């Protein structure tokens, strides 16, 4: 029990209701839920739409510009906890420009573990001042609730329930906010007022019992809230416990967040100073620079400035290709971003890079595989570099190109001695053909 | 649409994919 | 080393969209077809006519290209220059083309921003707004719809003089990025077409009622109107000062058992609705006594009941309370109960 349904991943829903039916079976969303930009819908469409099995949202809930939705009391009547693992600009529940919304209706909401609430610009939203956000969020100083119908006094908020100037607290017209006794600090209480177990959170069907909770405070395992997952289980998503096979399968399905095990945690990536072991998927310390293989889309990436090269920071091996088209602290911060690469799988191309004075920023580069080549079988491409004066200091640097040819054209300030020295060093002397290295448009 | 026409022309003159 | 193209290239097919442009040009081949390293296509945003992408060579008819990241309703200057190889003989300088100007189509404009509604009079709503930040074309006219919103059905069946009588008196970078993300997410009611204006006065409205106003901007009128998403605002007209006055003197009737029935004409056209009726009476020398009547009380008893009072002459004043505020006190009416 404690989560009878499956575990959906987070999703964004736009313009249609078809995808919203994917939450029919699952009990807890292991992700964020976004509902936005639905213009043609009408209140005749939301009447028979209900998800009573949704109990828990890990990161956040966002609602933006949905037409025809009058209350969430029919969509999420059992949503209890919004953990807020990763927030939306430090907001765990955002309801923005949500027209036609009259009342909130989240009458089962009990706790927002981390984050704030941003409810704004709903010109028909009532029942907002009758909500005790001090009982839900830990810190209410970061809420942002303005420019709605509640501020411009137009709402007849009437509700039957304990109050807390003392004012009645209620969610909807016929539902009142559930307030537990102060002894039940965060463990929630049953209807009769008895505190739940120490691991419960929000609600419990049977007080003083771990397996009769509604949402676990620390971790979930086999329908039993637990303080820490006993071995051989590893924590996962900071909210559940999974065995080794599950994390290994998640890692293998990327062959994206290929998960690794470290300090009894199945985390998306090894922290700094560690590398994944290919045998048992455990982050082990590394000597010297920790290898960081970086993959790129379509086997090609264009670096137009420092900002585009920022993503490459710390990489050592690239399983793709690099295209440098930088036209304008240069040649120094570029060394910070790219001065660690030690191998490129595809091809390296420098094209119309006016600012570059030399390729010294590729300080550690020693091997270009050349498995994927530009049309014509080119592994090193150099086209129209108005200021390229030196490729690499060949007295101190070394390089080797496994496959492909060279192509130098329109490099006015590149002496033919440098190109011939590169041909000698890389070992591609017997590879170039006629009209491959331009003769009388280099070194002038 | 423009995208389909561009794909057809890339089939014709440049031959990529297709 | 330099670009000294002498021959000429010509465009033969240009087709635009709201954010894409597809161009073609006549094929070019130098005497040695191996000298062509490809084409270069220059394009920039040129608002006035007083004025780089590399393309692989075609296989050995008409080549072409397609730009995708262009803004709608903008003018672009485009020209194509070939790229040749400095051969061992008299160089084939290649060809380039003249600068041409291409304008992308239009799309649905952005939402009008900053709508402000102010009710200066009791029947007119002055609505002001600023033009949308992304017109995406020549904004022909704005469309304003307005709808009367009925009063809450809950307020029609509530006893108000009971306890609970509080009537309604009817780090900047993070926020900037938040609003930028939310604006980037966006890619027969009585109405009015506002042409060449940014403000409109709404006339002929019920006094002190809620109005929901929907505002749009449009850049095409007759051929299948296409335009933006709506911006919603709310307003409420100011109330008439004397509209809550109760007319007609307070009729009284006395039963044989010192039972008093009070009739008074309902305020046919009040400011929204009448929440309660206050009846204040005080005889010669006594202290003032007030009594509340709810809507259900007045409906059930067709007025008010009075019983069990000392002999004397009483003066009755009745005041009606509405959403806008307290009404005018009725002129006192004097009655004398039978003392047997």
């Amino acid at each position: 029990h404690l989560y009878p349904g499956e575990v959906c991943p987070g999703m964004d829903i736009r313009n249609n209701l078809t995808r919203l039916h994917e939450l029919e079976n699952c009990s807890v969303i292991e992700g964020h839920l976004q509902i936005l930009l639905m213009f043609k819908t009408r209140p005749e469409d939301f009447r028979d739409l209900s998800f009573p099995k949704l109990i828990m949202i890990t990161d956040y809930l966002l609602l933006f510009r949905v037409y025809g939705l009058e209350s969430l009391k029919d969509l999420f009547p059992n949503l209890t906890v919004i953990r807020g693992s990763r927030l939306f600009f430090n907001y765990a529940l955002v309801i923005f420009e949500m027209v036609h919304l009259k009342e909130l209706g989240l009458y089962n909401l009990m706790n927002i573990t981390r984050g704030s609430v941003r409810i704004e610009k709903n010109n028909e939203l009532c029942y907002l001042a009758t909500i005790d956000w001090s009982r839900i969020l830990d810190s209410v100083e970061d809420n942002y609730i303005v420019l709605n119908k509640d501020d411009n006094e137009e709402c007849g908020d009437v509700c039957p329930c304990p109050a807390t100037q003392f004012v009645e607290r209620c969610w909807t017209h016929s539902h009142c906010q559930k307030v537990c006794p102060t002894i039940c600090k965060s463990h929630g209480c049953t209807a009769e007022g008895l505190c739940c177990h120490k691991e419960c959170l929000g609600n419990c069907s049977e007080p003083d019992d771990p397996t009769k909770c509604v949402a676990c405070r620390n971790f979930y395992l086999d329908g039993q809230c637990v303080e820490t997952c006993p071995p051989p289980y590893y924590h996962f998503q900071d909210w559940r416990c999974v065995n080794f096979s599950f994390c290994q399968d998640l890692h293998f399905k990327c062959r994206c967040h290929q998960y690794v095990i470290h300090n009894n945690k199945c985390i998306p990536e090894c922290p700094s100073g560690y590398t994944m072991n290919s045998s048992n998927l455990m982050c082990t310390p590394c000597l010297g620079p920790c290898p960081k293989v970086c993959q790129i889309l379509e086997g090609e990436k264009t670096i137009d400035s420092v900002t585009s090269a920022q993503e490459l920071r710390g990489c050592t091996v690239i399983n793709g290709s690099l295209i440098i088209n930088i036209r304008g602290n240069l040649a120094a911060e570029l060394e910070a971003n790219l001065g660690l690469i030690e191998e490129i799988s595809g091809f390296l191309k420098i094209r119309r890079s006016y600012a570059l004075v030399s390729l010294s920023f590729f300080r550690k580069l020693h091997l270009i595989r050349g498995e994927t080549l530009e049309i014509g079988n080119y592994s090193f491409y150099a086209l129209d570099n108005q200021n390229l004066r030196q490729l690499w200091d060949w007295s101190k640097h070394n390089l080797t190109i496994t496959q492909g040819k060279l192509f130098f054209h329109y490099n006015p300030k590149l002496c033919l001695s440098e190109i011939h020295k590169m041909e000698e060093v890389s070992g591609t002397k017997g590879r170039q053909e006629r009209n491959d290295i331009a003769l009388k448009t280099n070194g002038d | 649409s423009l995208e389909e026409e561009w794909a057809q022309i890339e089939c014709e003159v440049y031959g990529r994919g297709c």
